[PDB]
């Protein structure tokens, strides 16, 4: 996709993490495990209800056909109003289906971003104090426990806390 | 090997399907549905107020009162008016009828009337006023049209005949009137003597009229005549005059237009059932939350809006993308 | 900690807002306004060039000559023609104007006329041209349309009536005629001495008669008669032939085409202003440079593009995010 | 944002900017100040203008209601005129609606972009030289004088030149 | 200094140039234009099916049968039909046509005609058919429409003429009337004889009638009299009675449709070239796979769509970037 | 454009490369050269290839004028007619262009971003195992014979493999 994450640098999705569209699998001593990110997946959420309602809402004063009817000698009055309530009809089934499209495009990437910008945002806190393996995933320099990992995944990690013990250990 | 943490996206069992411009086909975690494609296949009452359901009875039929009609000589309001393709109860007495179609679009706009008897025929006192046909017959006997007056000679002569109305009645009244237009000289001379007859409708904006023409026609319901009906909404406070030297064909009554609303004919060869709903189309009522439909582009009540898509759906969710 | 370079952008005070697809109220840096939603309230010259006020007249009252509209008997050319919605004067002696909206949709390209004498009322030596009515009552005393001839009974008699106009005027030229429809035989007799007539009229393409209709009709400005008016375009080179055995009512004038281009009627209750304007809508004048405008879809001028939009605000700079 | 510099890993806007859309903020021993990029300031200022005179343009044959009057015996025709009329003026509302609100997007995302890819560019001439500290902000490994300043700003920054000064003060 | 791998992008020697919203003139390695701007000049035959060339004749002109149109008396199916903007043979004996503009529509779902002798004339046994006017002349003596017959005196008498056709064709048929108005008495009494006379046709459906008017008119090709003409579908199964006491030009035809379809009337003053197409226009034919054209919006066959457009180009390559 | 690739930090294209959209070029001991990344091209083609039918086939029930013809009694419904077949054909006309403008717009960020990918994609793979130049360019820390570059170009690199190597030439 266009920003390269979803079906990208990051292979595949997760099954086990269901409580949102975006999020994290860490792994440490104390364990692993799949949580969400509660503040991306609530800003897409809100984008995408948003979305829907726009498109929706773009085709409210959309054309109605009305019921008429004509004479025997009035052909060509008929085919006028025939061809008006069918143009209209076309040129509304085209809005519907074409915005369908372009905004299904759209959505699709904006969830790409997403990720994308998500992984950005974790990779440019963490620093050196991790490898980037490529995958997606971080591998730390440091030990990194569970509150440690709670602070990475709410965007409060401390890179000068860990700074110390994490050059020593990619060095030695 | 150390600790670590991957960012990763969403991934479940749907098989939810949505198109792009740039991709077709395409597996998506969520997506939604904005196109109703059902209905129920009834015909129903709209919010709570049956249509007019005319049966075998055209339009003309009900008005003008084909005896066949006489289950609609006093109609409640309607929500809509169902019309079959082809009535068979039109007009039994053949002919024409001025205007129909402008007066089937009236319609489209009037949710009841109150017919009300402007020409009491019991005033005609100087013609015959019992004239019918076999073309109009009831129970093996000549009839005729229930709101129309068929004058005819009275003691071997036919006098001008004048009749006038105003419209007191509070709203704008529709009024119809004919001209008898006979096959032969015998049929002009045993109904009405007079020969060179004329029949003239007079309000403050209309003046219409006819000379009744004598000639060799097709049989129609067994019948070479012809009545030729017009019609015309009489205004609050307008007086409508009847002058005839002969082949008056004079209404009894008019409709007083006694509700006004959004309202139309439906195209049916079906029936009411007893059945609700907010939004009726030909093919069966819809009942939907759905912005959009594809049942029919000719709905009455509150609908969705209408387009010819096979499947309109939103891609709400990411891509859905296999596990590793 | 050493030396450091950063990169940013732009914020300021602005509080403009714009909507998108996935975000509504979002504040942005700069934005472009599209939408002329004002206009001055005034009905205004267009280009210089003023409309023509009929004021309380019709269309029908101007033309034939109603003489409440004697204002109107010779006037200059105009940018467009402001009509009331129920002007007082139009139809002073009652009746119809055949393809009346026709000759509207005419005059929605033409700017001028030049109003030529083709049928002067002294040469009728045969008939009585002085005829008038109550009902287009001057001073207290009848009258009649001013560009029109009421032919009647001279020295108790009316022969055939014939008058004749080749076009020569170099241009396409509007001319309207009428029958009139008595209310009773009195009134044929004293008026025409005639009776079964008739009133022909005829060009290389139009061949239009009438027979005159005695019959009594709801007064409507005194009268139960009615004058019936009917219209042509006479082409270049054309002749027109009246030809009548009563019951005409003649034009003594035609309107020549003396200006082609766009104009319309604009219907309105106001009156011109001394004003100017490149864009007039029935509300008032629009002055902007703006590309679309949501004042009224009936403008005439060099206008912005109509849209029912309550906003349109295109975003140009960046969304405007508070200072750190 | 879609490209996630805006009111993203660019936390916040500057007022002090104002000179153009985006630019630099410099801190060194000779001092410290605001100034824009003049080139993607002048490149995203012609895009934009362009697309304003498009979505002007394309709706300039839009449709015109022409007052007609029709009779008491014409209300179908009437009807349909009316239908016609307003179904057009339907139609292009929701042309111009909907294409100031797709615009509209795309533009903010534009700016969102301009803004990003200044950042790579001076990411990807400044290289090691410097840390990435996150928030849009480069740390020099070397003395960065007003002229250094003004190489990085106009593109001509030598890489080369203090490789090796950088080198040693990162290890050091 | 060491091994190197570098990722870029295709550059090639197109100028093809595309917009977008952002950025106009854009040059692309690869585009694809979808707007077919070229015809071929000439008037085709349509998938081998060629048009009906009118020439000089209008529609009523051929089925009238003017003398000026006799190559057409019998014609082949046709695929669209070819004429000119301001035909000269039409009415010869000058005239109306009325609903003419109905019938000139019925002919874009008609693809053939046969002409069946419906009321072959030597059945007129009471009445004089050789009747004809300098106006229609042929070989410089008086002619007449080749598919009507004018009814005139016969031994110095008119009796009311009746003839009357059932419609066992196996299709709907077209059949044209006419009625004559003359110029004056003499030409009325040397034709017909009779005075106040009328014309009457009456199908099941249809009863329409004429008396003929007397009136001096502008002479057209030298004729001040006019021949009216009426016409009407005739549904299978159905009878149309004529009935009149003068002045009635009754048809001798009826054209059966006998084949129906997508079809058009062209308008050309060009002449059909030995070419073939599957898309026609005015202009010329055009042969293309594109989806758009910008040549005509009235065309006929299988076409792309219509745009107005000078321009439509997409890209689909990447931009083309000026190599290091 | 939108993704900074085209024009952009890889700043011209490559008129030796004639079987593809993008790719390689490759120096070593064993020569130079270039080679199309088929997958990435294959991708793009069939979206491209994708998109133009999408755009055709929305204007396939475009609107159709029907010459019809009226009396001189009959100009206000030879106008309704004149305006409502115009009408559509600005509709249409204003469809066609719009879509094609807009589509235009990002098919030329698609191959933008396509590049972007591409190299990210390498460099993802590649780590520190190189330089990364600043001009699409990645300098080896480890002699890539033309079977290394083969497995760069396919996405089958062994970073595993080359690690050591690398790293001990990177510091010396
Ligand atoms: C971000 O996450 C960190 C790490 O969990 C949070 O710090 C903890 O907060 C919770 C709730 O108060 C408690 O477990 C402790 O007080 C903190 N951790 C420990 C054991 O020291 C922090 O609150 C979060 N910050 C934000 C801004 O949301
Ligand atoms: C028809 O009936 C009305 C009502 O009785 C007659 O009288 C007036 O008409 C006006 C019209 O605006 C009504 O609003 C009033 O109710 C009536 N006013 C009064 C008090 O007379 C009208 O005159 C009648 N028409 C004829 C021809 O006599
Ligand atoms: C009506 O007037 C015209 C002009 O005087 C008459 O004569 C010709 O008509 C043609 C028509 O094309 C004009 O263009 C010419 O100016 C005239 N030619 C000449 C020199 O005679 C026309 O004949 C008149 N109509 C009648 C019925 O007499
Ligand atoms: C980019 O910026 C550098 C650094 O300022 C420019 O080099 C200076 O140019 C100006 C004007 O000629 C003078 O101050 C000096 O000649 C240069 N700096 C010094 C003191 O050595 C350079 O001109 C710019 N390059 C481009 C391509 O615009
Ligand atoms: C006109 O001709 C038809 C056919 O000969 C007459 O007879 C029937 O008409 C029906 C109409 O549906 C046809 O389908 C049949 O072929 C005929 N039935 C039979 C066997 O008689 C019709 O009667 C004729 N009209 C008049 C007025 O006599
Ligand atoms: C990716 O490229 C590598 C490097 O060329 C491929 O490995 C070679 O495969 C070919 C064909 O079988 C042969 O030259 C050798 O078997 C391999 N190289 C050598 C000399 O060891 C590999 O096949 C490619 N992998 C994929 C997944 O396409
Ligand atoms: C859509 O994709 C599925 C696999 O994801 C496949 O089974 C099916 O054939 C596709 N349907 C169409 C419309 O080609
Ligand atoms: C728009 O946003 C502002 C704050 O930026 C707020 O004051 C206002 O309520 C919002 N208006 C709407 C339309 O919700
Ligand atoms: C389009 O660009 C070319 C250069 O690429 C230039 O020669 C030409 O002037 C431009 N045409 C237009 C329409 O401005």
């Amino acid at each position: 996709g266009l920003f390269g994450a979803i079906a990208g640098f990051i292979e595949g999705g997760w099954q086990g993490m269901v409580d949102g569209w975006y999020g994290y699998h860490h792994s440490n001593d104390q364990g692993s495990g799949y949580a969400a990110d509660k503040e991306s997946t609530q800003k897409a959420f809100d984008g995408i209800t948003n979305k829907v309602n726009s498109v929706i809402e773009k085709m409210n004063t959309q054309f109605e056909a009305v019921g008429k009817e004509f004479s025997n000698l009035e052909r060509r009055l008929e085919n006028l109003n025939k061809k008006m309530e069918d143009g209209f009809l076309d040129v509304w089934t085209y809005n519907a289906e074409l915005l369908v499209l372009m905004e299904n495009e759209r959505t699709l990437d904006f969830h790409d971003s997403n990720v994308k910008n998500l992984y950005d945002k974790v990779r440019m806190q963490l620093r050196d104090n991790v490898k980037e393996l490529g995958n997606g995933c971080f591998e730390f320099y440091h030990k990194c426990d569970d509150e440690c990992m709670n602070s990475v995944k709410n965007g409060t990690y401390d890179y000068p806390k860990y700074e110390e013990e994490s050059k020593l250990n990619r060095n030695e | 090997p150390g600790d670590q943490i991957c960012i990763g996206y969403h991934a479940n069992n749907s098989t939810e399907k949505v198109d792009t411009i740039l991709e077709r086909n395409v597996t998506v975690t969520h997506a939604k549905d904005i196109l109703e494609k059902t209905h129920n296949g009834k015909l129903c009452k709209l919010n709570g107020i049956p249509p007019l359901e005319l049966g075998d009875c055209s339009i003309a039929g009900w008005l003008l009162g084909n005896p066949e009609c006489d289950r609609l000589l006093s109609v409640p309001e309607w929500s809509y008016i169902m019309e079959k393709e082809n009535p068979r109860d039109g007009l039994c007495y053949p002919g024409s009828f001025n205007d129909y179609e402008e007066l089937k679009h009236l319609l489209s706009s009037v949710k009841h009337f109150e017919k009300v008897k402007i020409l009491p025929k019991d005033r005609w006192t100087q013609h015959t006023t019992t004239g019918g046909s076999r073309a109009c017959a009831v129970s093996g006997n000549p009839s005729f049209f229930r709101n129309m007056v068929w004058l005819t000679e009275k003691g071997s002569n036919y006098p001008v005949a004048k009749g006038s109305y105003n419209n007191t009645s509070g709203e704008q009244m529709l009024i119809i009137w004919g001209v008898h237009h006979p096959n032969d000289e015998t049929e002009q001379r045993t109904l009405y003597q007079n020969v060179g007859t004329y029949v003239s409708v007079g309000t403050s904006t209309l003046n219409k009229r006819s000379t009744p023409e004598i000639a060799t026609r097709p049989k129609v319901n067994g019948q070479g005549g012809r009545m030729e009906f017009s019609w015309t909404l009489l205004d609050m406070w307008d007086t409508i005059n009847f002058e005839s030297t002969g082949n008056l064909i004079a209404p009894e009554y008019g409709f007083k237009i006694s509700k006004r609303g959004s309202s139309g004919i439906m195209k049916t060869e079906g029936t009411l059932e007893n059945c609700e709903t907010k939004c009726q189309t030909p093919l069966g009522a819809i009942n939907t939350t759905l912005p959009f439909h594809n049942v029919h582009p000719l709905t009455i009540g509150e609908c969705p809006k209408y387009v010819k898509s096979e499947k309109l759906v939103l891609a709400t969710g990411l891509r859905n993308v296999p596990q590793i």
